[PDB]
């Protein structure tokens, strides 16, 4: 679970599952939008924020062994930290809820 | 109105038009060839429009 | 010059106001003259700021409509991709009614969007102004605030809004009642609408068969093959060249077009069902399962099936107490019990299945530990016949694919040797 | 992957003593099925390599 | 000396573990089942049953 | 006078766009391609090319 603020622009780094990662949340007209990067080098720009879809799309991005991450509800910067949250889930378990998914 | 009950052979495949839709026959004259790929297909079979 | 490439091969890049700004009055300054009033007053400055909205505004509406055929997105896209295959949108209906109840005095008039209050507190409002006979009956319509599939309450309702001397809004059946769809799929749903279409999709017919067959209700196993050959490759198929050969088993089936819905529902479009030579399982009824014609505005089809043979099996224990008391009756309710499945682990005695004394002594052990058993025995017989002969029993009895055994309390004899 | 994408009854087969060469002699034994069976057919083959 | 016949069951089970099952019933490790003691019975139902 | 044989494959073409895309290819609208200045042979290689 990634501690977050409300602000309606921000970016918070952290080392989680034996990787380095820096994201980015934003208001963009109506919804949010998220920036990853990882080892310092840019994954992905812009993904839409949504429940219970997780953010890392495509395999060459999220794992051969890395994690993911997901939201519980749609984002909305006035609620963090109250009800919102962030979660990461290493390979492991995330591959687990992939199974779930369907 | 009558239905064609066998259709005999497996893998075999047809289908039937009414007059209500007017398609063309260009359509029909288009649509049976595998060339173009726009029609459901099962192995083994060969399919038909009429 | 100030111009950015912010669509590259991650996605696009939106930019703060506060730089887009700068790189604005930076063009407007290099424009005019390096010592340029740029404020809100003076025009020009009004010009940068009407400059700098159009610029974030276009590159904001840009990047929102960025990657949308991927099924995440929403409104309205996100519909265009549902119904690419299939999904329905709007239903935003309300539940209009008609045929009113309204007792009031003689010869008045009862104004227009009256509140109308049900038992559980909803709120309804009549729709057409109406005029009450000298009798004092009347009807109206009703229709409500929130656009919901609201269900009324066949009661006399109460008023919220009074007009003068007419009271008692009261139900009847004979008002026509209007089911309203209520905005049913907004978003998330249609998505698992996708995944459940997908899932449908996925399977071939042997996945298709045992999952459908699977999901009616009180069945209990189903063994399907597929003979491949117009040669016995595990049962004599020999009636087509190509059948599929279906044996569903069950503890009575409450619904029997159930399952000839359901395998309607997996059908190749190119194979036959017809299996066996008159020698494998009988099937419910002969020459087809009479189904329903079609729940998608069709005709009527044929399809067959066949359920197993029913056995029934016979099982000697011979057991020594030991250091511990054991009920008899309560080790043949755990034979049972393993039986019909009901132990995690081990499926059971389904079709096509065959028992050994070894499998029962195992539920024994697992169930009850602190007991000796000395042998164990079984044997099988076609269903109905008479207690066969001591010398019947065997270590072990194969069965054919067609074939389920049975097993029954007074079936199982104990000895305390 | 073979099996898990036909459905038909009997689509293996063999080309002639005029093609690639079979990856096995009978057959190809898939042994498990979502319906537990004890079913193994299949069949296919390889490419010649040419030289241009 | 003991002796199995098995088929292959459901799950892939490495055939060195049935062999531990017997140890601990001869050596009474298991609940319910006492053991390998004087005048024990070796039977195959009470150790093969309880190897399951 | 050119003439082409081409199969359609899985997405056809249309013939008047085939030509017109040759035709304007003579002058030499793509880079690097001067087109048929005086003097210059053509080639059935260097139409394929184009089509390419």
């Amino acid at each position: 679970k990634i501690p977050l603020t409300a602000v309606p622009n921000q970016a918070i780094s952290f080392n989680a599952g034996s990787s380095y990662w820096k994201i980015r949340l934003y208001q963009n007209m109506d919804m949010m939008n998220a920036d990853i990067s990882r080892d310092g080098v840019i994954v992905c720009h812009g993904v839409r924020c949504f429940g219970g879809i997780p953010l890392l799309q495509y395999s060459h991005q999220y794992r051969p062994d890395y994690g993911n991450f997901v939201f519980d509800r749609d984002a909305d910067w006035t609620l963090f930290g109250d009800g919102i949250n962030l979660f990461y889930l290493d390979g492991a378990e995330f591959a687990e809820y992939q199974a779930l998914a369907t | 109105a009558y239905i064609g009950l066998p259709t005999s052979g497996a893998f075999k495949l047809e289908y039937r038009v009414g007059p209500a839709l007017n398609l063309s026959p260009q359509l029909i004259n288009l649509m049976n060839d595998r060339a173009v790929g726009i029609m459901p297909t099962c192995a083994g079979c060969d399919v038909k429009v009429i | 010059m100030a111009n950015y490439n912010y669509i590259v091969d991650t996605g696009v890049i939106v930019a703060d106001t506060a730089d887009v700004l700068s790189d604005v009055e930076a063009e407007f300054r290099a424009a005019l003259g390096a010592n340029i009033n740029l404020a809100a007053s003076t025009p020009q400055g009004s010009l940068v700021a009407a400059e700098a909205i159009a610029r974030s505004s276009v590159m904001r509406n840009e990047a929102r409509i960025a990657n949308t055929i991927n099924p995440n997105v929403s409104f309205g896209t996100f519909l265009d991709a549902i119904c690419a295959l299939m999904g329905i949108e709007r239903g935003s209906d309300l539940s209009t009614f008609g045929y009113g109840v309204q007792v009031t005095g003689r010869s008045q008039t009862r104004i227009s969007t009256g509140s109308r209050v049900q038992t559980p507190a909803g709120a309804i409002f009549t729709v057409m102004s109406d005029v009450t006979i000298p009798a004092g009956g009347v009807a109206t319509i009703d229709i409500k605030s929130q656009e919901y599939g609201n269900i009324p309450l066949p009661v006399g309702n109460l008023i919220i809004i009074d007009g003068t001397i007419g009271w008692s809004g009261a139900k009847v059946i004979a008002s026509t009642r209007v089911d309203p769809g209520s905005r049913q799929m907004s978003d998330a749903e249609l998505k698992n609408a996708r995944v459940n279409r997908l899932a449908i999709q996925g399977r071939n017919s042997t996945m298709a068969i045992k999952a459908y067959v699977s999901a009616v209700p009180n069945v209990t196993s189903v063994n399907v093959i597929e003979n491949n050959t117009g040669a016995v490759q595990v049962v004599n198929g020999v009636s087509f060249t190509l059948p599929y050969a279906v044996w569903v088993c069950v503890a009575g089936n409450p619904d029997k077009q159930a399952v000839a819905d359901a395998l309607w529902a997996a059908h190749n479009g190119g194979t036959p069902w017809d299996y066996g030579a008159t020698n494998n399982g009988v099937p419910v009824d002969g020459p087809n399962g009479v189904p329903v014609r079609d729940p998608a505005s069709g005709r009527k089809y044929v399809v067959k099936w066949t359920t197993p043979i029913m056995y029934d099996g016979y099982v000697n224990v011979t057991v020594q107490q030991g250091s511990s008391s054991v009920a008899p009756e309560a080790i043949q309710n755990a034979v049972v019990n393993y039986a019909q499945g009901k132990v995690e682990g081990e499926e059971g005695l389904v079709v096509g299945a065959s028992l050994s004394a070894f499998e029962v002594a195992g539920a024994i052990a697992r169930e009850i530990p602190g007991i000796y058993i000395k042998l164990c025995q079984v044997a099988c017989v076609a269903a109905g016949s008479p207690a066969p002969a001591p010398g019947d029993f065997t270590s072990e009895y194969v069965m054919s694919a067609f074939g389920q055994a049975t097993i029954s309390v007074g079936n199982v004899r104990v000895t305390f040797v």
